[PDB]
């Protein structure tokens, strides 16, 4: 009845906490835009037609 | 006022324990303060992209 | 046939008839009786007859028992808050503990009507669904209503292979 | 099956047959199956007209405002439904849907006029 | 008064006093046979705070719940002795007795 | 439906979501539609919750209820 | 063949053929059905009558032509009907195809509901405990003061023109993506003449 | 069979027997006749004062197959089957 | 001042209950329905005599009478007149509050017109709603066609006038105007072929009785009871008549002459009833026979 543990579990959520904030992006990564295309080129996503 | 339906049956409530007052049911509608749609929302309270660069 | 003396005990009609339902104080009913003597015999024929009932409608209730303790018998209640209740059935019948313990810690027939009464308003009647829990599936069941078609076809109008058509 | 957030809605279910559709009003969690898992049974609405040429709505009002007084929200056709009934005010695309019918049968009525005039 | 375990009164027999400060005390239950419908002992085992070391093998004591569990498996504390192992008082008459007969005639006292 | 890691259809990609066009007297007088509307159901909320708040201290604290208790505990003794 | 009692069937129950060939039993009294094993199927045949030709061992009803199952003859409905329950007998109680069973059990109702044939009618009790009309529910209710004045129930449920300004301002804020501005509706919903 | 079938059917006590035996009604309930109490035989002889002892639970021996078909335990494919008119 | 007696007084369901009668063998006929194999008894003479004491006791809650209720007033209350919906639907709204703890006749139950219009539901969507949603056992949402005239005529051939009020009882509410019209008819096949045994023993006569009297046709009901030695009802019958006829011809004749008993049938008979010489031969030949009996 005594669930075994998950240690690999444990670990991989603690590794990756810890990468989202040494590795985290910066605002000027992440709301650059490309005037051009108007797209995010973090993400490449495009803006709004609204906000073009 | 209240709706139609709401109104018929807070009257009716009231003649059923007896209450004979003839005043109009009323909602309150002055703590209901409505802001606009562009009002600043809380800046502290807003998530952020996660890290994925392309 | 069943086996055993008075096999009736052994069915779920008689494990019913029990008039004994006790408050939601009572959690535990010690009962001490002797096994020999002409005194003890309504207490022997309590936990023969009676034990089994009780026990049927105080499913939480611990009910243990203990021969031969003590010169006479007697059944000892322990209540939630910590008080506990003799009731010494010495020359007392089995009927009379039965009525006895009825009176003092039992519920009475209004608190259990009122606790039926509560049930019934989960199944509502005007609720569809499985029969397990409705007494309809669907509106279609109801007399007037536009009935299943798997058993009335329905109109070539009404029906979306036939609308689609007229427009396409 | 505990979700990530979410709320509690008070919506429709979809039940009946093939184009013979019978809805189920019930109070649910948002993220559950239309048809799944419901909290509670708030009534059923019958949108085929019956022998008597009526579209019949029962509504559990005392449960109805039990379930929106512990935080429930409507879903957009659940709303209308309680201001056609006058439990609540007609929904405002109820009301400007009507204006837009309005205008497009004036036009309409505008057309006919025109073509027998020129007849 | 609240408490997060589930037997909050029970009352069982000490069938064993070799840990410290913990009796070990078996309760039994009626279940009742589904097929038979015959009501049947189940017993179960409960270990009871004894702080004062008081509980001897065999006797019958009434076990009240803890409001957390102070250990793994203790989740009660012995809350009163019933019927002291060959030293029972009779509740209904306060005389000691020995089985079904007195050891001091209730007409001692009056 | 996809999941987040599902990758994008190639015949999406240059999909360019164009917004639809405004009547300035509709859309103004739909605004203020919704503004009352939003008011006038929220008010509605209130009270059902408050309602629902009584009922939950009427069953707790009740006059009916202490008093039901009392003669409980009084018949107990 | 033609049954010269299809218009007034109840009148072969009462003739003598009817009696020679019957007496005083019902008219399934004598069928009994082939199968095998001790247990019969717990469905009679769907039908004895396949497209004008008979089977070989055609049950009560079928293998008779004079017998018509018509709601207005009772006499021969009643055969098939429990004289001390009121129900109906299962068409293997009597051998009667599935064709001719439901013809039975819709006879039977037909007749019941036109006061034909006899059955079991209870007592039942009251729908409601008290039959006071004074509730609001059924009873009037005091009308609003703007179903008295004839106004809408709230007063953004009319159309309101919006002013200049503001519509100069919606034509900034959509420049390049607007429509015709509409006017106020019909104070009427038209109709094609 | 046959041989039992007939020393049973003749055995049995008619109710007539019944109360000249204990001299006492026997009083009929039926439920479809609600609460009224039908008597079917009456002792020819003096009819006794006593009420007959009230036995508070009846030793009498139960046949297992009718207590389980009555608490819906009876579970058989072959039993209840529509059958011809006998 | 003085206000004439109603049917639910003590003092009128007193003397409608002894007119009424109790037969047990009536009141708990054999029922046609699934039968059980009965059980047995044995008994003393005085455990019989209170069993039958305690049958006796169900009748008299099976023989209850039903209230005589006033026809209800149509409903027609208007809560809001929605103009801009006018239109937008070709098919009403039925909505229906199903609240579990209401009683039916103060649930709200409106209905959205194709106009706009919210109004209260009538009497007779107001009973067919409540079916729909709390279907009571035995009453249909259609109307049976065995209440068409056509149909009572036959179960009044067949002398079936209880079958038909409980049929009427099950479908229709007391004060529907299709329950009263069934009663009335009812009442009057049995006034017209003098067929008031049929109701003897059940909880129908009173009602009947009631009817008799307020509309002043009792002579059919009084002769019958005299025929059946039944003077104590037939007596009872026309006290309850000058009861709730007090300023009546009849009612100052037993005053003036203070008649009891029989003679208050013979001052009915000079003064009020239409079958005064009828009532008088039939009287007449009662108290011949009630002598021959004497000597
Ligand atoms: S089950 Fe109701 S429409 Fe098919
Ligand atoms: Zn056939």
């Amino acid at each position: 009845k005594k669930v075994r543990p998950r240690l690999i579990a444990e670990l991989a959520r603690r590794v990756r906490a810890l990468r989202e904030q040494l590795n985290r992006p910066r605002d000027s990564q992440l709301y650059a835009v490309d005037y051009e295309t108007l797209t995010r080129p973090f993400s490449g996503r495009r803006l709004p037609v609204r906000a073009w | 006022p209240y709706p139609p339906l709401l109104r018929a049956m807070i009257i009716a409530e009231r003649q059923k324990n007896g209450d004979t007052s003839t005043e109009e049911p009323m909602l309150n509608v002055q703590r209901i303060r409505m802001e606009p749609w562009d009002y600043p929302a809380k800046q502290e309270d807003k998530g952020r992209a996660k890290g994925t660069p392309v | 046939p069943m086996k055993g003396r008075f096999p009736i005990r052994r069915t779920l009609q008689y494990l019913s008839q029990g008039n004994v339902v006790f408050k939601d104080s009572v959690k535990v009913m010690t009962v001490n009786y002797n096994t020999h003597g002409e005194l003890g015999e309504g207490a022997r024929k309590f936990v023969f007859f009676n034990i089994p009932q009780i026990q049927y409608k105080n499913p939480w209730v611990q009910i243990m028992m203990f021969k031969n303790m003590t010169p006479s018998p007697f059944l000892r209640f322990y209540l939630d808050s910590g008080e506990q209740v003799l009731v010494d059935v010495e020359t007392k019948s089995n009927k009379e503990i039965m009525e006895h313990i009825r009176k003092i810690l039992g519920k009475n027939e209004e608190t259990l009507r009122e606790e039926e009464e509560e049930k019934k308003q989960l199944s509502h009647p005007a609720n569809f669904g499985p029969r397990k829990y409705c007494l309809r599936e669907c509106i279609c069941e109801v007399e007037g209503q536009v009935p299943c078609p798997s058993l009335v076809p329905l109109p070539k109008e009404m029906r979306g292979k036939y609308k689609a058509a007229l427009k396409a | 099956k505990a979700y990530r957030g979410g709320h509690l809605t008070i919506r429709l279910a979809l039940g009946g047959c093939t184009n013979r559709p019978f809805y189920r009003i019930v109070a649910a969690h948002n993220k559950c199956p239309r048809d799944g898992r419901f909290v509670e049974q708030l009534g059923s609405y019958d949108p085929l007209p019956n022998s008597h040429g009526e579209k019949l709505v029962a509504l559990n009002l005392d449960r109805i405002r039990h379930w929106i007084g512990c935080g429930a929200h409507l879903s957009k056709p659940m709303e209308k439904l309680l201001g056609l009934a006058g439990f609540f005010p007609l929904h405002p695309m109820m009301i400007t849907n009507a204006e837009r019918l309005r205008r497009k049968r004036a036009r309409e009525v505008l057309l006919a006029s025109q073509k027998t005039d020129a007849e | 008064v609240r408490s997060s375990v589930h037997a909050r009164w029970i009352v069982g027999k000490v069938i064993g006093t070799k840990m410290q400060k913990t009796a070990k005390v078996r309760v039994t239950r009626l279940v009742l046979d589904p097929y038979l419908l015959k009501y049947f002992n189940k017993r179960k085992t409960y270990f009871a705070h004894d702080a004062l070391q008081q509980c001897t093998v065999g006797d019958i004591v009434l076990l009240r719940a803890l409001p957390v569990p102070r250990a793994k498996h203790v989740k009660h504390e012995l809350a009163e002795i019933v019927f002291k192992v060959g030293k029972v008082i009779d509740p209904v008459t306060g005389k000691p007795c020995a089985g079904t007969t007195y050891l001091e005639s209730p007409l001692s006292s009056e | 439906r996809k999941t987040r890691h599902d990758p994008l259809a190639k015949s999406k990609i240059e999909r360019v979501n164009m917004p639809p066009a405004v009547d300035p007297a509709e859309f103004f007088v739909l605004m203020e539609r919704y503004q009352h509307y939003r008011q006038t159901v929220r008010a509605l909320r209130m009270e059902f919750v408050s309602e629902v708040q009584r009922k939950v201290h009427e069953a707790r604290a009740g006059v009916l209820a202490e008093r039901k208790a009392l003669k409980d505990a009084a018949e107990h003794r | 063949p033609i049954s010269p009692y299809k218009d007034e069937p109840w009148k072969y129950l009462e003739s003598e053929e009817y009696q020679e060939r019957y007496g005083s039993r019902p008219v399934w009294a004598d069928y009994r059905r082939n199968h095998k094993g001790g247990v019969p199927p717990q469905r009679t045949r769907k039908t004895c009558i396949r497209r004008n030709k008979v089977v070989g061992n055609p049950c009560p009803i079928c293998r008779d032509h004079k017998l018509h199952v018509d709601f207005r003859n009772v006499k021969l409905l009643e055969q098939f009907v429990c004289a001390h329950t009121g129900i109906i007998f299962y068409a293997p109680y009597t051998g009667v195809c599935v064709k001719q069973h439901k013809r039975l059990t819709q006879a039977i109702q037909k007749a019941r509901d036109h006061g034909l044939l006899i059955y079991h009618i209870p007592q039942v009790e009251p729908r409601d405990l008290d039959f006071s009309t004074s509730h609001g529910a059924v009873s009037a209710t005091p009308p609003a003061p703007t179903l008295v004045s004839g106004d809408p129930w709230y007063p953004w449920y009319n159309w309101k023109q919006p002013p200049e300004r503001e519509l100069s301002r919606l034509r900034r804020l959509y420049q390049g993506h607007l429509q015709e501005e509409s006017g106020p509706p019909p104070e009427s919903m038209p109709k094609m003449p | 069979l046959t041989q039992g079938l007939f020393r049973g059917l003749s055995r049995q006590e008619t109710h007539q027997q019944l109360a000249d035996k204990k001299g006492l009604h026997v009083v009929e309930i039926r439920e479809e006749c609600g609460p009224l109490p039908i008597v079917v035989a009456s002792p020819r002889g003096p009819l006794r004062k006593d009420p007959e002892p009230e036995d508070e639970v009846p030793d009498v021996k139960l046949d297992w197959e009718d207590v389980k078909t009555a608490q819906g335990m009876k579970r058989s494919v072959w039993s209840n089957l529509k059958r011809a008119a006998t | 001042e003085t206000k004439k007696p109603t049917f639910m007084d003590e003092e009128v369901q007193s003397i409608l209950t002894k007119m009424t009668g109790l037969n047990l063998q009536k009141t708990f006929k054999p029922a046609i329905q699934e039968l059980k194999p009965p059980t047995y008894k044995l008994m003393t003479q005085a455990q019989l005599e209170e069993a039958t004491r305690q049958a006796v006791e169900a009748a008299k809650v099976r023989l209850k009478m039903p209230p005589v209720l006033e026809e209800r007033v149509p409903i027609n209350d208007v809560l809001a007149e929605d103009k801009i919906l006018e239109g937008t639907e070709t098919t009403k709204y039925v909505f229906t509050d199903i609240s579990y703890s209401i009683p039916h006749r103060e649930r709200f139950i409106v209905v959205r017109e194709p106009s706009g219009t919210l109004r209260k539901a009538s009497w007779e969507e107001r009973d067919r709603m409540i079916q729909v949603y709390f279907p009571k056992e035995g009453r249909k949402i259609l109307t049976p066609i065995i209440f068409k005239e056509e149909n009572l005529r036959t179960m009044y051939s067949q002398d079936r006038h209880v079958d038909v009020l409980n049929l009427c009882f099950a479908q229709f509410e007391p004060d529907s105007t299709e329950y009263i019209k069934v009663h009335h008819k009812t009442y009057e096949d049995i006034d017209k072929r003098g067929k008031y045994d049929l109701l003897r023993s059940t909880r129908y006569f009173g009602g009947m009785v009631w009817y008799f009297v307020n509309n002043k046709k009792i002579d059919g009901l009084l002769i019958d009871q005299i025929q059946r030695d039944l003077i104590d009802d037939a007596t009872n019958l026309v006290q309850l008549y000058h009861v709730l006829h007090p300023d009546g011809q009849s009612a100052q004749g037993a005053k003036d002459q203070a008649a009891e008993g029989i003679n208050l049938i013979k001052v009915f008979a000079k003064t009020e009833a239409q079958k005064g010489a009828y009532i008088e031969l039939t009287l007449q030949t009662y108290q011949e026979a009630l002598s021959r009996h004497s000597a």
